[PDB]
RNA sequence: UCUUGGGGCCGAAACGAUCUCAACCUAUUCUCAAACUUUAAAUGGGUAAGAAGCCCGGCUCGCUGGUGUGGAGCCGGGCG
RNA sequence: ACAGAAACCUCCCGUGGAGCAGAAGGGCAAAAGCUCGCUUGAUCUUGAUUUUCAGUACGAAUACAGACCGUGAAAGCGGG
RNA sequence: GUCUACGGCCAUACCACCCUGAACGCGCCCGAUCUCGUCUGAUCUCGGAAGCUAAGCAGGGUCGGGCCUGGUUAGUACUUGGAUGGGAGACCGCCUGGGAAUACCGGGUGCUGUAGGCUU
């Protein structure tokens, strides 16, 4: 029987909206994200100036807003929903997190108003178990070890027995 | 004459050549005695020499 | 094109690499430094023949470049193209100046890089040649031959060593039974009986 | 010629050990210095404060002031045919109580002792040291085993 | 392929930290600063009052620095409450009043000092700072050890520190960082911070989440209910331990038993057994490949 | 060795197959440093080897201070 | 998702392989770096000391002492 | 036997992986009214006590890497002082003293102070 404390969750999902340029675009986008999440999102600069992609040093490019709780489980499912809760095996990383991609925002239920537009968005899900906090915190803090940790294959195993997906290949 | 040899031969008291001392030995003075190695002969003398 | 090689024969500078202080140095005359049948088993190749310096000095870039062509024709014609494998041991980074003369004299005199030298040491080996056993007077021949390329005094020494190993012939045959030696290539890597226990497993089966 | 650098030549000098950087153990503040203190001087690059000149780098002093952080501290130092006592204010992360008198302060207490005891006793004991003697004569016993032979080995070239 | 990077080499050039430093338990930073004496004090001792809240606990300490480690000379824990009449809540701001008021009384009476240095008797919740009186031994000054705790206002380590002072420990402090001062007005209420020592909020939380949910409150508030403290008699509940802690601060330590000699871990495996046990596994393996042949 | 490339090479063609040479990675291996270094000499540079010391009792302090605590100074005494 | 060698998001390893205006050397990891909040110890003042040295000057620097201050919960730290 | 708070020295204490943890602790953990801080009660702060040693942590293990310490290397390399020594030189030997470092081989794998617990 396996122990109550080694159980997955969701830390926290990450929505991301790399505009690519700052301006009305990036605030409109910032708005897309307060009504998927209803919390304010908080904007990226660009690390580097890149002439190809047209940014510029501490230019604001980005909006991303972390999600948590049950509410990370309600947005996570409109999501999962759009992809006909479909990943590939790929869509996995190696610590044991996962993430996909949303080319329409309207598509997660976010009635369209003509002052904003349309926008995709990106869908990264953290996962982990109790005590995962311990590499978090300022006092004491510790690496939980091992055999505490979550591989590729036990993200993939607890995608589908939570919601029941495909792993397709490749 | 180095500085070093000079300033050992002044204590055994050999200031000048074919001048003689005798010399109680020990871990101090055998020391000395070879710093001034070139320019000393020495042993150890017999009842009759003394 | 050069000055004669008595003018730089002996190591009177500390040594002077080529470095981020010493730059513009024109390239060695010696670039090859392994030739003939380098892929050789270390079994294939027990005997190794030594060129020993029996004298502190500096042995330029060019008379390595020579001797390494001096010795390896040799070689070819009387152990044949893969009949043997040679290795010159001595690497041409001490840099070596000149002052270039016509006019201010001894004004501003230190100078600029001319050539590159190899500093060998009394007891140094110079170049090893390994082959088979009964070529044995093949190699001495062709290092003797090779003497005549550098200054100073060379001895010809056949080595008590396996090939290019560090390991004594008379017992390398045992060591490689018991698997305190694996032959690697060229050489062979030596096994403790030390690290994890699943090494040995490995060995062992 | 050289610069008049303050720091010049002490790229070895004020570097910190091989693995033994980083924070300085606090028992290095610990430390009680009083006056009359021997001190040893051995500046630390860690600390930039207070710290000596590389001259002073090794010699030891007496402590003649404490402040707050540092003690004043008059170390001899030679100039050309002249000794002078210098007076230098060093931080205490840059010294360290000297042994050299330990050993002393040692023997005062086991000669203060042994005057005191022997004296009660009516004998005499040695109290001053003195250089190792020459051996004394003695036996040695051969347990009926012949000494091994030895002899010079022969030249061999282990070029 | 990528280099490995904790390679030997990678080891090989490693310094660690120090212990307590590896450990993530003592800021260095802040120790030099809070122990280190002026050369010119020589032997003179500098106190300080460390204050550490654990998950259930908090222990409260006075210290000074030597060179073989610190002299703790005296301490306070709160699991001593209950001896106090302090049953839950050993955690709260509360909590963190009466064990530094526990310390500095048990200090004081170490001292013989408690009779001259009462304090504030009467706790008001206000700045207060004990002045020494001409003739008398001095007021003891020690210094706050908030270790790695973020001192924002609030912070239980002041609630310890508020505790301390008004049993007439000497510490320097402000009121900015007591539950109580108002960063907009930069004003500091010293009636809300009478709350917190006497565990109103507490209170006010009990009361509100009865009135909100009776699940809520069991769960939130099992143990109280097991102990029968009511959000009525925890105001009063405080009072009497500061009395009570007034009237006796000395600690009888517990008194120690002889035991049946028992180890509740292997020791190390010595050489030989460790040398044997690589032979057993080698005749393990040759023994099974040649039973597989 | 697919984590990238060049040659090939069977194809309807893909990270399918097949090799082959390089870059990469892993253990080895030859040869080096005035402006490299984990190690690390010899010779060398300070300091100490007493009465200006040691050990007792007391006194002054506006300095330090939970403390008659600390530190410094000063006075008397005993030890060759 | 667009997104590619390189945009932004996430997890993991990371002894410094970065950064600290500049030459290099030293030093530095809950910091000396990065980001915020508050500030003007880059202020007023007498002596002592160090470095070059003749034991002169300048310059620079080091311990203090007296004021005024900043900062911090505080110990402290700061007169570039 | 062992832990907690604060430490000294700062790897014999680190790193990797595996096993075992009685009691008390330390924790993970459960919440957001209050204090306080966040895009996010994740962190920080605060109020708790349903569950669990899964993790951190402690002890142990690995012909483990590292580190510490010995042996070998080796009286070798180098070196103080000496000669109307050798040798065309380069350099070398001897006399009088001092005397290393790899590779390779073995052993070890924190000690301990103050205060407070648990462990018939
Ligand atoms: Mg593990
Ligand atoms: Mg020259
Ligand atoms: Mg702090
Ligand atoms: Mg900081
Ligand atoms: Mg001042
Ligand atoms: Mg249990
Ligand atoms: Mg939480
Ligand atoms: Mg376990
Ligand atoms: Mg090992
Ligand atoms: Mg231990």
């Amino acid at each position: 029987k396996e122990n109550p404390m080694r159980e997955l969750r969701i830390r926290k999902l990450c929505l991301n909206i790399c505009v690519g340029e700052s301006g009305d675009r990036l605030t409109r986008a910032a708005k897309v994200l307060e009504q998927l999440t209803g919390q304010t999102p908080v904007f990226s600069k660009a690390r580097y100036t890149v002439r190809s992609f047209g940014i510029r040093r501490n230019e604001k490019i980005a909006v991303h807003c972390t999600v948590r709780g049950a509410k990370a489980e309600e947005i996570l499912e409109k999501g999962l929903k759009v992809r006909e809760y479909e990943l590939r095996k790929n869509n996995f990383s190696d610590t044991g997190n996962f993430g996909f991609g949303i080319q329409e925002h309207i598509d997660l239920g976010i009635k369209y108003d003509p002052s904003i537009g349309i926008y995709g968005l990106d869908f990264y899900v953290v996962l982990g178990r109790p005590g995962f906090s311990i590499a978090d915190k300022k006092r004491r803090t510790g690496c939980i070890g091992a055999k505490h940790r979550i591989s590729k294959e036990e993200a993939m195993r607890w995608f589908q027995q939570k919601y029941d997906g495909i792993i397709l290949p490749g | 004459v180095s500085p070093k040899v000079r300033k050992v031969l002044q204590l055994l008291r050999l200031r000048q050549i074919f001048n003689g001392t005798f010399v109680k030995l020990n871990k101090a003075s055998i020391n000395m005695l070879r710093i001034v190695e070139p320019y000393i002969a020495w042993g150890y003398p017999n009842l009759k020499s003394v | 094109g050069r000055r004669p090689a008595r003018c730089y024969r002996y190591c009177k500078n500390k040594p002077y690499p080529k470095s981020r202080f010493c730059r513009g140095v024109p390239d060695a005359k010696i670039r090859i430094f392994d030739l003939g049948r380098k892929k050789a088993k270390v079994d294939e190749f027990p005997l190794c023949g030594h060129m020993v310096s029996d004298e502190y000095e500096q042995l330029s870039s060019e008379a390595l470049e020579a001797a390494r062509i001096c010795a390896n024709k040799y070689m070819v014609k009387s152990c044949g193209k893969d009949g043997f494998h040679i290795r010159v041991r001595l690497h041409p980074f001490h840099v070596i100046r000149i002052n270039k003369m016509l006019q201010t004299g001894m004004r501003g005199a230190f100078g600029k890089p001319q050539g590159t030298v190899a500093r060998v040491h009394i007891g140094q080996v110079i170049m090893s040649i390994r082959t088979k056993l009964q070529n044995k007077e093949h190699v001495v021949e062709a290092l003797r031959r090779a003497k005549f390329k550098f200054p100073g005094r060379q001895k010809i020494h056949i080595s008590k060593k396996w090939g290019f190993t560090k390991f004594n012939a008379d017992e390398f045959e045992d060591m490689v039974a018991e698997k305190r030696l694996i032959p690697d290539g060229c050489g062979v890597k030596y096994i403790p009986n030390r690290g994890p226990l699943d090494k040995w497993r490995a060995l062992h089966s | 010629t050289n610069t008049k650098g303050k720091r010049r030549g002490t790229r070895y000098m004020f570097s910190r050990p091989f693995r033994k950087h980083g924070v300085v153990p606090l028992a290095t503040y610990m430390r009680i210095y009083k006056k009359g203190d021997i001190v040893d001087i051995k500046g630390m690059g860690t600390v930039q404060k207070g710290m000596p000149h590389k001259c002073y780098h090794g010699k030891t002093g007496r402590v003649y002031n404490v402040t707050q952080h540092a003690v004043g501290i008059v170390v001899n130092k030679q100039v050309k045919g002249k000794i002078l006592a210098k007076r230098i204010n060093v931080r205490i992360e840059h010294i360290k109580h000297s042994k050299s008198r330990d050993s002393f302060l040692k023997r005062v207490k086991e000669n203060d002792q042994k005057k005191k005891e022997a004296k009660e006793k009516g004998t005499w004991v040695q109290l001053k040291r003195q250089p190792a003697p020459p051996r004394e004569a003695h036996f040695v016993r051969t347990n009926g085993k012949e000494p091994e032979l030895l002899e010079p080995i022969p030249y061999e070239f282990m070029a | 392929f990528v280099k490995v990077v904790k390679n030997k080499a990678y080891f090989k050039r490693y310094q660690v930290k120090f212990r307590r430093r590896r450990e993530g338990k003592t800021d260095y930073y802040a120790r030099k600063r809070l122990v280190i004496q002026d050369k010119n004090k020589y032997n003179t001792p500098k106190y300080r009052m460390i204050v550490r809240v654990t998950n259930r606990d908090i222990i409260c300490q006075i210290a000074y620095a030597r060179i073989e480690g610190d002299m703790i000379v005296c301490a306070a824990y709160a699991h001593e409450l209950p001896k106090y009449g302090v049953k839950v809540g050993l955690t709260n701001y509360a909590a963190a009043y009466c064990t530094g008021l526990l310390l500095a009384r048990r200090l004081l009476n170490r001292f013989g000092m408690d009779k001259i240095y009462e304090g504030q008797v009467e706790v008001t919740g206000d700045e207060y700072n004990v002045e020494s009186i001409d003739g008398q031994p001095g007021a003891f000054t020690c210094y706050l050890d908030a270790g790695l705790a973020r001192t924002t206002t609030g912070n239980k380590v002041f609630g310890a520190l508020k505790g301390a002072v008004d049993g007439g420990l000497s510490i320097p402090h402000s009121t900015k960082r007591f539950p109580g001062y108002d960063s907009e007005s930069k004003e500091f209420n010293a009636e809300v911070h009478r709350k917190h020592i006497m565990g109103q909020n507490v209170a006010d939380y009990m009361r509100y989440l009865m009135e909100e949910d009776e699940d809520a409150y069991k769960k939130q508030f099992s143990q109280y209910i097991k102990n029968n403290v009511t959000p009525d008699m925890m105001e009063e509940m405080y009072k009497k331990a500061h009395a009570a802690i007034r009237e006796n601060p000395v600690y009888e330590k517990k008194p120690k038993r002889e035991v049946k000699k028992k180890r509740w871990n292997r020791p190390k495996m010595s050489l030989a057994q460790k040398k044997d046990r690589v032979a057993q596994k080698k005749a393990s393996f040759l023994r099974a490949q040649e039973r597989a042949a």
